[PDB]
RNA sequence: GCUCAACGGAUAAAAGGUACUCCGGGGAUAACAGGCUGAUACCGCCCAAGAGUUCAUAUCGACGGCGGUGUUUGGCACCUCGAUGUCGGCUCAUCACAUCCUGGGGCUGAAGUAGGUCCCAAGGGUAUGGCUGUUCGCCAUUUAAAGUGGUACGCGAGCUGG
RNA sequence: AGCCAGGAUGUUGGCUUAGAAGCAGCCAUCAUUUAAAGAAAGCGUAAUAGCUCACUGGUCGAGUCGGCCUGCGCGGAAGAU
RNA sequence: GCGGGGUGGAGCAGCCUGGUAGCUCGUCGGGCUCAUAACCCGAAGGUCGUCGGUUCAAAUCCGGCCCCCGCAACCA
RNA sequence: UAAGGAGGUAUUAAAUGUGGGAAUUC
RNA sequence: CUUACCACUUUGUGAUUCAUGACUGGGGUGAAGUCGUAACAAGGUAACCGUAGGGGAACCUGCGGUUGGAUCACCUCCUUA
RNA sequence: AGGGCUACACACGUGCUACAAUGGCGCAUACAAAGAGAAGCGACCUCGCGAGAGCAAGCGGACCUCAUAAAGUGCGUCGUAGUCCGGAUUGGAGUCUGCAACUCGACUCCAUGAAGUCGGAAUCGCUAGUAAUCGUGGAUCAGAAUGCCACGGUGAAUACGU
RNA sequence: GGCCGCAAGGUUAAAACUCAAAUGAAUUGACGGGGGCCCGCACAAGCGGUGGAGCAUGUGGUUUAAUUCGAUGCAACGCGAAGAACCUUACCUGGUCUUGACAUCCACGGAAGUUUUCAGAGAUGAGAAUGUGCCUUCGGGAACCGUGAGACAGGUGCUGCAU
RNA sequence: CCCGCAGAAGAAGCACCGGCUAACUCCGUGCCAGCAGCCGCGGUAAUACGGAGGGUGCAAGCGUUAAUCGGAAUUACUGGGC
């Protein structure tokens, strides 16, 4: 499926707001990475926190093995820098997590061949 | 099968990562193929294919 | 002067229940069974795209076509409303063959064993239980096999009556 | 009709294919040796191979071929006292 | 068989009676705040299920088709 | 100046703040 | 040989204990989620105790009780020394 | 070396200029302070509508230059109009600095003549020579201020009170 | 579980599991929609503004090869920058160098220079004229240009949460 | 048990070094790997992880685990509280 496009999701996780913040910050440096390789990119959803930052993010990547240049980044990320957000500003960590699965086409519908069937009329 | 996926899905947690950007050491580093840089900049504005190519030709 | 529109207008003025029922009629008319039909149902055949590594036809067979049976669900309303009692079970059956087993054969993608498929063949044979009023069905355990049907969906002036 | 010879060459035409030699296809499908011999009609080989065959020669010596219209028949064609 | 519906992102109006799309939330921008909510000031967003008809003109009237609802489906 | 009694005062509104701190100490 | 006692063994009905059981009750825990903000200041309706009713939840309300509750300033008038 | 730091759907902060008549325009005419100057300030005179150019004094300065302060005052006009308000934008023609003004300078002349008619929620400064308004100079600097630093002119309102 | 109760419930009364604390009084602060007393253009009283327009300027965001880097509640945003056409410039594209643009040392050469030519966008590369001086035990040396090494130079690269 | 023979010849390891607790530095590592009896250590300048050098304590043993008592006056008779 390397040659599909795909889709990456973005959900925040232990930093709270932070890791909200820091999946924002993910999401725009997939985004720029997706423009710099040519692939075209559309949100398919995206929940934003309230203090900060996004929950979480779909975005449809369409492209030449979009799904193949992508599905390594899998994965979570870790952050650590000066909280942006706490009064003291002490060092944390925050973690976001990227996950990538290839588009797929829906499945043909088939009849129910009647030879699979048997019926019983009473 | 769906369930399957989000239950393999690491938790998003302490010890799961596949890629540390630490700022004040002003470094990031790949856990899985050790590629390290200090361009923090360019690579939160886009600069991935680094760790992508490795990943790659790690396989 | 009437949507007397149920429009040749019953009265100026009117809705329902009856399984508590009753009378006069109707096989002019329904429910069961018979009849006609056969859409549907079930069983065949024709063509051959394709599946089958190759190979349409070992086995299947799309898009389409032609029949058979009466055999499901029906259509009709010919018999019966001065009465043709019904589902299932029980007892006893009898015929068909579109054969489940046993018998004979052809082809096989039939090494053998064991099968697939079709042809011939109706002599005999062709379960016991759990659940349910059940038919059906599922399940347990057998059997060479646990056939498919017709007989007023056989059989209450034979029984039962869930 | 049988029957007897034959039934060649470049060349396995090349590609795509796993292999592809007439015979999976794709894909061209020519010229040469001439009596004639298909870049193959079928069988067949994993592929070749092999077996044919189309074509053509030679012996035997009168028909032979396959369409059209039409008459009558044959199969398709299984049911319950 | 008989009735209803389908309209900004959501829930409801507007149909009857043709000319005109409203309300509440939501979204966006600016305020307030250390910041978020609340709050305040502004904006944007539906060509009306889908086709067709009728009409000068259709969310509206009519007819299909699709989806959703209700009822009805009996004696037998 | 001191003591006692009485009357008036007054905000309607105002929820929340994740997760990585202390050398300075013979 | 017989009787008495009596071991094995047999039957019925209880008790207790261990394991287990579809489902179910609450409890503890958590470097982030949802809903509020109950307490700590008078925590913005003082809090708490017993009891009763109610409510997504912390809780709310009634009745009685406890202090293990904060504040108690200021202006005007009158009287007395 | 050339390009970018000057981009441009958009959002915010700090400014300048306005929306006019307590004003615009034209003519005339008063009153400052502070400061800079030698690869500098540059007079005068002549040429140019003008930015400027040519020639050329003086001054390392209480001496010379930058360098007429403007608001004001007097007269005239405009007569409430998107105007004789506003001056953005754009076309043409130039000057100067600088090797070099395309990207990307300042200024001049001509033509052009946008929004804007006093600004929602909200929000800022100031208690006296202050606010408001009017000019002037300096650094940085080849050239390039609505910014910054400084200097004078005119010159208020109000403070009951906590 | 037992006992008591009509019930609500009361009484008696554990364990597993989990934590390294929970707690009392007092102390110093900080805080309070606690109290008191004061003050500040904090209100009040006024005057003029900002938010609306055009333009200037900074920022964010976006764009870009680059749009260099910092500041980024009050206390960043006409801020570092008291002044980006080139230079500046730290950025980008391309062309170039490797003890080197900037130093010291060693060796070896050449006064310093000056003037040219050509080619290149320029860096630079190649060439041609012209001076060959100053101290000076004719030992020279060193003002200065190169060439060859290697100790080194060099970085407006990172960490203001080491300073 | 004694005498003779030969040559230093045949004979040293284990735990620990942040505090408690005797014993400290370098490198590696970077909330990872790991340590941990308690408090805790590790997130790029670790005497706490791992190696090394040095050191401390024991020694043919040294550590870890299990168990009892002590410290625990923490069931208090000795000898506690409300
Ligand atoms: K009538
Ligand atoms: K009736
Ligand atoms: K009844
Ligand atoms: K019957
Ligand atoms: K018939
Ligand atoms: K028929
Ligand atoms: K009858
Ligand atoms: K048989
Ligand atoms: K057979
Ligand atoms: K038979
Ligand atoms: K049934
Ligand atoms: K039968
Ligand atoms: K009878
Ligand atoms: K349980
Ligand atoms: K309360
Ligand atoms: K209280
Ligand atoms: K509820
Ligand atoms: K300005
Ligand atoms: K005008
Ligand atoms: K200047
Ligand atoms: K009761
Ligand atoms: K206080
Ligand atoms: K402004
Ligand atoms: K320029
Ligand atoms: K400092
Ligand atoms: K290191
Ligand atoms: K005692
Ligand atoms: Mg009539
Ligand atoms: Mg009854
Ligand atoms: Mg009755
Ligand atoms: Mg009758
Ligand atoms: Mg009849
Ligand atoms: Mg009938
Ligand atoms: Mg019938
Ligand atoms: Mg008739
Ligand atoms: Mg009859
Ligand atoms: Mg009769
Ligand atoms: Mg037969
Ligand atoms: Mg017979
Ligand atoms: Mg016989
Ligand atoms: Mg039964
Ligand atoms: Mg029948
Ligand atoms: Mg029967
Ligand atoms: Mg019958
Ligand atoms: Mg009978
Ligand atoms: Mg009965
Ligand atoms: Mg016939
Ligand atoms: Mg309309
Ligand atoms: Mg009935
Ligand atoms: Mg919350
Ligand atoms: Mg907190
Ligand atoms: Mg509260
Ligand atoms: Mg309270
Ligand atoms: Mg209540
Ligand atoms: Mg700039
Ligand atoms: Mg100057
Ligand atoms: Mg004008
Ligand atoms: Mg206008
Ligand atoms: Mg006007
Ligand atoms: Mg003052
Ligand atoms: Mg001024
Ligand atoms: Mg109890
Ligand atoms: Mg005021
Ligand atoms: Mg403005
Ligand atoms: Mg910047
Ligand atoms: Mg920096
Ligand atoms: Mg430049
Ligand atoms: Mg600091
Ligand atoms: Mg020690
Ligand atoms: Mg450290
Ligand atoms: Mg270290
Ligand atoms: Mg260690
Ligand atoms: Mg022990
Ligand atoms: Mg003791
Ligand atoms: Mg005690």
């Amino acid at each position: 499926y390397d040659s599909a496009d795909c889709y990456l999701d973005i959900q925040a996780g232990s930093g709270g707001t932070e890791a909200q913040d820091w999946a924002s910050m993910l999401e725009r440096m997939y985004l720029r990475w997706a423009e710099s390789r040519g692939f075209k990119t559309e949100i398919i959803k995206e929940s934003e926190g309230e203090v900060a930052g996004i929950k979480s993010v779909t975005i449809k990547i369409s492209g030449d093995y979009a799904y193949g240049w992508l599905r390594t980044e899998t994965g979570v990320h870790r952050l650590v820098r000066k909280s942006p957000f706490d009064s003291g500003g002490r060092r944390h960590t925050s973690f976001s997590s990227a996950f990538v699965y290839p588009e797929v086409d829906d499945d043909i519908d088939i009849e129910i061949n009647p030879a699979d069937l048997r019926i019983d009329v009473y | 099968e769906k369930q399957a996926m989000e239950d393999n899905k690491s938790d998003i947690g302490w010890g799961s990562q596949i890629r540390s950007y630490v700022l004040d050491d002003s470094r990031i580093k790949d856990l899985r193929t050790g590629v390290e840089t200090r361009n923090t900049q360019a690579v939160l504005d886009g600069s991935l294919d680094q760790f992508i190519e490795a990943s790659l030709k790690a396989g």
